[PDB]
C-alpha cells in the first residue's frame, strides 16, 4: 500500500 | 575449466569453480551488466569477500582477463538490515557512479532528481535502490509523510531510505531513491541481484536516453484500493485527463 511499485 | 553464471538482470558470477560447484576462490569476479566493469578478488560460494574495482579487456577461450583500477577501492558483501543502511555509507558504487548524477528535479516542487551522464541504450540498468529492509506493516500503517522513499521489494519486504540518508551528504554508497515520478517514464524499477547490496531493485531505461536527461519511473501506487501522497494524486488527474 504505502509503498512503490507493489 | 572457467564457468560464467549469469543473474536475470545480466549481472554475472565467472571463475573456476572449487572441488563442489563453488564460486569460491581468490580470482573470483562479479561483473556488472555493462560486461566490462567488474569486482575482482576473494569470494566464497559466490559471496564477495574482498572485490576491487576491475575491468574486462577481453577474454580468452572463455577466461575473462581483468586489469585493476588504480587506487584501493575494496567492496564486500555488506546486506542493509531493518536499522543498518550500509556500513559505508559514502563509498559510491563504481558502475552507478559512471552514468548518474544528482541535481535539481526539471519537475517543478520535486526537490532534486536523477540525471544521465552519458547517452544510453534501452534496457540500460542505470542506478541502484538500497536502502533498510522493513515490513509492510510498519510501512503501511504509517503517515505519508514517513512513505516519500519506501519502495516494494516483494511480499516479506520494503526497502526505504529514511531521512536522513535522503541526502546526499550523508548517503550516496546508492541513487535509485533520487529519481523522480513520472506517468510517462523513461525507466522502470526491476530486480537486482547486487554483489555489495544483495537482492534489491535497479533503475532500468525503457528507451536510449541521451546525456543530462531527467531518469523518471513510474511510482505505481495503488489507483484504486488513490492510496498515494497529495503530490501524485494531483499528477493522476492531470493524466487520466490528457
Ligand atoms: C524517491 S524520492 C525522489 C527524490 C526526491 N525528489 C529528493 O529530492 O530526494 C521521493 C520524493 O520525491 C518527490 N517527488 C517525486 N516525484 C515527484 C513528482 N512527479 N512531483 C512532485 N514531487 C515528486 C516527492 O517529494 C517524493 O516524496
Amino acid at each position: 500500500s504505502k509503498s512503490a511499485d507493489r | 575449466g572457467v564457468c560464467w553464471i549469469y543473474y536475470p538482470d545480466g549481472g554475472s558470477l565467472v571463475g573456476e569453480v572449487n572441488e563442489d560447484g563453488e564460486m569460491t576462490g581468490e580470482k573470483i569476479a562479479y561483473v556488472y551488466p555493462d560486461e566490462r566493469t567488474a569486482l575482482y578478488g576473494k569470494f566464497i560460494d559466490g559471496e564477495m569477500i574482498e572485490g576491487k574495482l576491475a575491468t574486462l579487456m577481453s577474454t580468452e577461450e572463455g577466461r575473462p582477463h581483468f586489469e585493476l583500477m588504480p587506487g584501493n577501492s575494496v567492496y564486500h558483501f555488506d546486506k542493509s538490515t531493518s536499522s543498518c543502511i550500509s556500513t559505508n555509507a559514502l563509498l559510491p558504487d563504481p558502475y552507478e557512479s559512471e552514468r548518474v548524477y544528482v541535481a535539481e528535479s526539471l519537475i517543478s516542487s520535486a526537490g532534486e532528481g536523477l540525471f544521465s551522464k552519458v547517452a544510453v541504450g534501452p534496457n540500460t540498468v542505470m542506478s541502484f535502490y538500497n536502502g533498510v529492509r522493513i515490513t509492510h506493516q510498519e510501512v503501511d500503517s504509517r503517515d505519508w509523510a514517513l512513505n516519500g522513499n519506501t519502495l516494494s521489494l516483494d511480499e516479506e519486504t520494503v526497502i526505504d531510505v529514511p531521512e536522513p540518508y535522503n541526502h546526499v551528504s550523508k548517503y550516496c554508497a546508492s541513487l535509485g531513491h533520487k529519481a523522480n515520478h513520472s506517468f510517462t517514464p523513461n525507466c522502470i524499477y526491476d530486480m537486482f541481484v547486487h554483489p555489495r547490496f544483495g537482492p534489491i531493485k535497479c533503475i532500468r531505461t525503457l528507451r536510449a536516453v541521451e546525456a543530462d536527461e531527467e531518469l523518471t519511473v513510474a511510482y505505481g501506487y495503488d489507483h484504486s484500493p488513490p492510496e498515494a501522497p497529495e503530490w501524485y494524486q494531483v499528477e493522476l488527474k492531470a493524466f487520466q485527463a490528457t
